[PDB]
RNA sequence: AAUUACCGAAUCUUUGAACGCAAACGGCGCAUGGGAGAAGCUCGUGUCAUCCCCGUGCAUGCCAUAUUCUCAGUGUCGAA
RNA sequence: CUCGGAACGUUGCUUCACUUAUCGAAUGAAGAGACCAAUGGGUUUAGCGUAGUCUUCGGGCUAUGCACCGUCUAGGUUUGGGAGUCCCCUGUGGGUACCCAACCGUGCUGUAAACUGAACCAACGGGAUCAGUUCCGGAGUCUUGUUUCGAGACACUGCCAGAUGGGGAGUUUGGCUG
RNA sequence: GAUGCAUCCAAGUGGUGUAUAUCGCAAACUGAUUUCUGCCCAGUGCUCUGGUCAACGUGACGAGAUUCACCGACGCG
RNA sequence: CACGAGUUGUUCGGAAACUGAGCACAACGUUAUAUCGUUUUGUUAGGAAAGUGAAGGUGUGUCGGCGG
RNA sequence: CCAAAGAAGGUGUUAGCCCAUUGAGCCAUAAACCUGAGCGCCUCAUGAACAAGCGAGUAGCACUGUUUGGGAAUGCAGUGUCAAGUUGGCAGGUAUUUGUCUGCCAAAGUUAAAUACAGAGUAGGAAGACCGAUAGCGAACAAGUAGCGUGAGCGA
RNA sequence: AGACCUGAGUGUGGCAGGACUACCCGCCGAACUUAAGCAUAUUACUCAGCGGAGGAAAAGAAAACAACCGUGAUUCUCUCAGUGAGCGGCGAGCGAAGAGGGAACGAACUCGUUGCCGAAUCGGGUCUUACAAGGCCUUGAGUUGUGGCACAAAUAUCAU
């Protein structure tokens, strides 16, 4: 089918051409070590379902109704920032401790200056390898980009440590990022092709060296 | 002025091709695995006449190679060609007429028909009757072979390519003189509305640049323009010389 | 159903039927052919025709011969079985 | 917010970057049909400002209008008449190709109104709109007070009688005052004005 | 149970955007309900093969939808 | 005035190599390439080093090794190893003349003067649960992916410019006057 | 010699000769044998080898518009 | 001219129900504009247009066969 | 003799009183309409007081075409080129470069009335210094009829 | 296995299609004619052609005029004005706008943005006399953003 052919086609073609650093950034991923502890702890500090929000939102009703002069914080228990516009804010008031990025996100310009954004306010930002795997943590069909912006002290720990092994890919090579081309990669039989092509003229040029 | 007949010609209408009572395309079996690395086994198994074709057709049975069944091509017969004959097409075809060999398995010097102008073609070079190329050389570094070919051109073509060993049968069409208008009336009914031919001096000055005039004559000259629109391309068309050729005929065509 | 009027079953056949024929040729097969010449719906069956006749004079009907007359009525001769006069049947029509 | 990050980037649009995604879209989209249906914008900043919300009873649709001047009908570019009016190829159509592209949508899907559309990519052939369009039967779209009135009838092939936003611009209604006093408010009615011969009973 | 006038309720053949498919054809379907059946069976009584009849649905595109229907992809992942 | 160079960035052309845009074929998009191994790829196939050079100290980045991805073959030719003619009647019937490695080879069971036979819906063998019941190969495997082939960043697409162009369109082809 | 020649068409992955393949297609002229078809390339066509001719570029004066120089193809010579 | 009649089919002709020169619905493109193009050289459409089923699963009815 | 009625239609000649008409009124009503946003009930809403941004292949600009009274270009279209927003932009009807002033804030959208009905309809009205059967509509009448043309059409 | 991205099939619920077309909105678009010829011009941004609505349509809430002592969405009328505007083989011809007197007019609103929220949103079931602008439930859609609040006619909103 035509459109089976032209997903191929896509993808060959983002091989074959010259992609500029600002689209590569999103090729070099997260490990997938790493990869599995921030969905872990994002799954963790997932976001209320609506029943949940709804019995929250009941009980805090009813303790309303109980007495009118005792207010009662309608807040909801803490969880991860999710969505394009919470996320931005977050990122712009400095208030995330960690960000994670879908690298598949298509229009990818949604998310392209998402990783400038965080590098200069000097938040620390993982790419990661699904918006399907995001929204699988967040409880959603995808997601675009995640925020941890506070854990409790037992998930302290782990997310000073998942910080560390962040920066480690992306905060601190800030520089190979903002200039590393990417693309201009030859097929298999392309290769193959060349390597034989070398190999039959391996020794063709040896009897014009002096020595 | 009115639409020139060269001009009418092109919209189709009536001056279209006559294809009832003919059998189809003629055209070398297709380029398959097998007869890009083995050979296929074909039995001729008739002779036929085309209407508007001076050359004989062969149906050629082959067995399918992937399905049980037969495929019964129909190709243009070589001279010599015979019911019952066996046909070998591929890589490793013996040379002998009537066999489809890679042009680069065919020796130099000999002589070729149904040449295929790209690989996978099924056959359009040295097609009419009496009709055939000459291989002249081969270069195993571009891997391209020259051909001699009927006009007298020279042309490279991938060595590929397939050719069938031989001429094309009926040669000598052309040595018989017609005699008779009624001859010519059922040599063009089997191919097309193109006769007979009214010369343009003949006509008049609303349909044609030669017509008119108390004489009967072309007032300007009769080569004309390459650039020449459509309805003044009349005549002889962009002609590099005229007149009775003398000490040597050219090779016609583009250089 | 997207139809919600009301149809009887039992009165389909007055429609099939609607009168019979009194002119000379058609007594005349009265006596000898055992047919009745009617004129029906025209466009009916042969069958349908054989089942009316069945359904209204409780006779059989053995042949049905139709014709679309040129002025665009349906003439059908009906001969009745062996078993039953036409003669009779057309005098309990009302025909004679 | 986002708005301002996706609004900057998509006028940064001859940098590197931008030039390989569209180049990358131009050839996805120059093998596809003329008239693609979407589940979301391609620009969805755009298409938030033009009208589209992500609401059910919303589309979008891409559509492919081929580029260049128009060529005069005539047969064989023989054209009868004064001098004047003898060009076939020098001629330009009284309407842009987003207006174009927006009828063709229209007329193509007539049980969808069509409300808006914005330029997304275009190459040396080809020029992709993406048209927004209402669904008029959907209940979510006739219980919104915002968009409650594109099911009435006089909007109907609004697109054909060019009252969108690129019919206006081709109409010149993007002027006031003395730029567009005999275009107000349309053409005809200021020749109509204009050109009516008017005869006051006492005279 | 006059007849006029007016209208809220009903009827409304064959077509036609005409839309199951055709068409100088009162042609021919496929589902799904009925009907009539003088062969056969059953005990004139039922029931009824072939046949014949009738109602309803069935154009194409689009949009929404699926108690969350069934699938395709050397698309992206993710299991294994 | 002219001429000579760097050593830089940039670029106007341009050779040559390439392939992904595009173009030309063919095909029922029916067998492409590799395995024969880089001037290859992986930190979701980048593991182990080394030397620089950085670092947000978590790690990189440049070179440069080594390892992995990643392998199987018809046939040809020669190197090692083991290992099983018989019936009936001279005839007849049935059977055996293996394996391994290397190198070449390169996907390869058929012909080479042709002169009209047939071939389908597997036999069979392994592995698990005679025959079931499943797998597996028979019938190699792989994929930085392209249906294949030929071209290939030119000529193919717009727009702007100039020539030419009774092929066609519009118009005109004064007056006085024995 | 086919990514061809002629040519349709407002246009397109559009059309005809072409289900073709130089013993073929397309365009002219003369008009069966037979016997022949002289001389002329100046003109006008048609055709094939090395000053001027457009846009575009490129630089410069000037506040800039403007301007100027350079480059510039068929074609014609 | 008026009035009243007249055309009877299992097998005749057509249709149901073949292909031809052909046409042009879909599809896809084009067009400001579909009221345009393509649509048989085996044959639509960059094109997922097969609703039909060879075996064998399993039940049901009609056989033969085996033992009991 | 009537007139709050003289109104102009009918009826065998020219009718206020022969007839019908010519007026207050009366009666009956799906919904809608209108009426302390008519008025209850249930439900559901709801009023008053107790710092940064603002619409980009857009606007320009060039070339070409077209349109305009718009003229060193009034709008628009094609193609090329393409912003600003920290002398921010746009307009201010002679092109340029300045720098002052004024008005305004483009590139999403909705909106009633006053306006058209220059060969339309539906349900009604009022007519006329109009035509009067070769006129006025083609058609005062079984007129788009009869008839005519292969047809588009034509048409008494 | 599975996801979600892209794309199919089917069920279910809808809608488009033609007519009309006087007026109105978008395109496309002549020529006869006039210039005592004719090509620019004129006829005419007209006839014919192709789309699309409605009882009207379109327009319409200032990137408006102006240059005032200023005015204040649109539409229409008289006037400006056949113009000591302009345009034009400056020929034949063509040709507006502001101001002023009026008609009309409860005339204004909505989104994107930006801030602050963030599913509070939408469909679908079910219930309330209710396909409620209501309750309840619902992954169904939506976090690739639905909805709320405030932006000059403004100066919070949110409780109780
Ligand atoms: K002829
Ligand atoms: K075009
Ligand atoms: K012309
Ligand atoms: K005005
Ligand atoms: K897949
Ligand atoms: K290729
Ligand atoms: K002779
Ligand atoms: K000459
Ligand atoms: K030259
Ligand atoms: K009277
Ligand atoms: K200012
Ligand atoms: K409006
Ligand atoms: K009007
Ligand atoms: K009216
Ligand atoms: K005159
Ligand atoms: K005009
Ligand atoms: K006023
Ligand atoms: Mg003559
Ligand atoms: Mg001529
Ligand atoms: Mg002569
Ligand atoms: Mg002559
Ligand atoms: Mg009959
Ligand atoms: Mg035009
Ligand atoms: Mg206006
Ligand atoms: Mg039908
Ligand atoms: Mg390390
Ligand atoms: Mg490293
Ligand atoms: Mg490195
Ligand atoms: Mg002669
Ligand atoms: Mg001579
Ligand atoms: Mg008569
Ligand atoms: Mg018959
Ligand atoms: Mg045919
Ligand atoms: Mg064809
Ligand atoms: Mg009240
Ligand atoms: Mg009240
Ligand atoms: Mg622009
Ligand atoms: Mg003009
Ligand atoms: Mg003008
Ligand atoms: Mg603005
Ligand atoms: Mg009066
Ligand atoms: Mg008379
Ligand atoms: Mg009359
Ligand atoms: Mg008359
Ligand atoms: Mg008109
Ligand atoms: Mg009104
Ligand atoms: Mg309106
Ligand atoms: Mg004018
Ligand atoms: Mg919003
Ligand atoms: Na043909
Ligand atoms: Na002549
Ligand atoms: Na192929
Ligand atoms: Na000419
Ligand atoms: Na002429
Ligand atoms: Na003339
Ligand atoms: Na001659
Ligand atoms: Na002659
Ligand atoms: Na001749
Ligand atoms: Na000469
Ligand atoms: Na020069
Ligand atoms: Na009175
Ligand atoms: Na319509
Ligand atoms: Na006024």
């Amino acid at each position: 089918p035509t459109f089976v052919t032209m997903q191929r086609k896509k993808r060959v073609l983002q091989r074959r051409l010259k992609v500029p650093p600002a689209l590569n950034q999103f090729t070099k991923v997260l490990d997938r070590a790493s990869r599995n502890e921030a969905l872990k702890l994002i799954k963790k500090y997932a976001p209320e379902t609506r029943k949940a929000r709804r019995e929250r939102l009941q009980k805090v009703a009813e303790e309303k109704k109980k007495d009118p002069k005792k207010t009662v914080s309608t807040k909801a228990p803490l969880a991860v920032v999710t969505g394009l516009q919470e996320v931005t804010r977050a990122i712009e008031k400095k208030q995330a401790r960690m960000v994670v990025i879908a690298n598949n996100v298509d229009p990818v310009e949604l998310v392209l200056w998402m990783p400038n954004l965080c590098r200069a306010n000097k938040i620390p930002y993982a790419i990661v390898k699904d918006m399907a795997r995001l929204g699988d943590a967040i409880g959603r069909k995808t997601a675009t980009c995640v925020a941890l912006t506070d854990v409790n002290a037992e998930d302290e720990a782990t997310l000073k440590n998942l910080i560390r092994s962040v920066n480690a890919r992306f905060l601190s090579r800030s520089d190979v990022i903002r200039r590393q081309w990417g693309g201009l990669q030859l097929s298999l039989r392309s290769r193959a092709e060349l390597r034989k092509k070398h190999a039959r003229n391996a020794g063709v040029d040896a009897a014009a060296i002096i020595q | 002025g009115k639409t020139v007949l060269s001009c009418r010609k092109g919209n189709g209408s009536v001056y279209q091709v006559h294809g009832h009572k003919r059998l189809g395309p003629a055209k070398l079996r297709i380029l398959d695995y097998a007869e890009r690395h083995g050979y296929m086994r074909g039995v001729v198994k008739s002779i036929e006449h085309e209407a508007g074709r001076g050359a004989a057709l062969a149906r050629v049975e082959f067995r399918h190679p992937y399905k049980f069944r037969r495929v019964k091509e129909l190709m243009v017969a070589p001279e010599g060609m015979f019911t019952g004959q066996s046909v070998f097409c591929g890589q490793k075809a013996p040379l002998a007429i009537g066999n489809v060999l890679p042009l680069g398995q065919i020796t130099e010097g000999c002589i070729v028909c149904n040449v295929e102008a790209k690989p996978g073609d099924r056959g359009t070079l040295a097609r009419a009757s009496g009709d055939y190329c000459i291989i002249i050389s081969h270069n195993h570094e571009t891997g391209r072979t020259r051909l001699k070919l009927p006009s007298g051109q020279k042309k490279s073509v991938p060595s590929t390519s397939r050719a069938m060993i031989g001429i094309i049968s009926g040669g000598g069409r052309i040595e018989k003189p017609v005699l008779k208008a009624g001859n010519s009336f059922y040599r063009f009914r089997g191919k097309r509305n193109c006769w007979p031919k009214v010369r343009g001096v003949a006509r008049n000055p609303v349909e044609h640049p030669h017509g008119g005039g108390n004489h009967q004559h072309i007032g300007h000259p009769s080569t004309v323009s390459r650039h020449s629109p459509p309805g003044q391309k009349v005549g002889l068309i962009a002609a590099r010389r005229t007149g009775r050729i003398r000490g040597g005929k050219a090779v016609k065509g583009a250089w | 159903s997207n139809r919600v009027t009301v149809e009887s079953k039992d009165i389909a056949a007055f429609n099939v039927i609607r009168y019979p024929l009194t002119t000379d040729k058609a007594m005349k097969k009265i006596e000898e052919n055992n047919t009745l010449t009617f004129i029906v719906d025209s466009r009916a069956n042969k069958t349908e025709i054989k089942k009316a006749m069945r359904k209204l004079y409780q006779v059989k009907a053995v042949k049905v011969n139709t014709l679309i007359r040129p002025d665009g009525l349906k003439k059908a001769y009906i001969r009745l079985s062996a078993a039953h006069d036409a003669l009779d049947t057309a005098n309990k029509i009302g025909l004679v | 917010g986002a708005f301002m990050y996706l609004n900057e980037l998509w006028k940064k649009k001859s940098s590197d970057v931008m030039r390989f995604i569209q180049r990358i879209r131009s050839w996805e989209f120059r093998h596809q049909h003329t008239v693609v249906r979407l589940r979301r914008p391609t620009r969805p900043e755009k298409a938030r400002m033009l009208g589209y919300k992500t609401k059910q009873g919303f589309c979008v649709f891409r559509v492919r209008v081929r580029r260049g001047g128009r060529k005069r009908p005539v047969h064989k570019g023989i054209t009868y008449g004064k001098p004047k009016t003898s060009g076939v190829l020098g001629m330009k159509l009284n309407k842009n190709n987003q207006a174009v592209a927006e009828q063709r949508l229209g007329k193509r899907f007539g049980n969808l109104r069509v409300l808006n559309s914005y330029w997304v990519n275009m190459d040396s052939t080809f020029k992709w709109y993406e048209v927004i369009a209402v669904d008029p039967m959907c209940k979510t779209i006739r219980r919104d007070p915002r968009i409650n009135w594109i099911v009435n009838s006089v909007h109907k092939h609004r697109e054909q009688r060019g009252l969108t936003s690129a019919g206006r611009k081709h109409r010149g209604l993007r002027h006031k005052g003395h730029k567009a006093s005999k275009l107000r408010p349309s053409y005809r009615a200021a020749w109509r004005r204009n050109n009516r011969i008017v005869f006051l009973r006492k005279r």
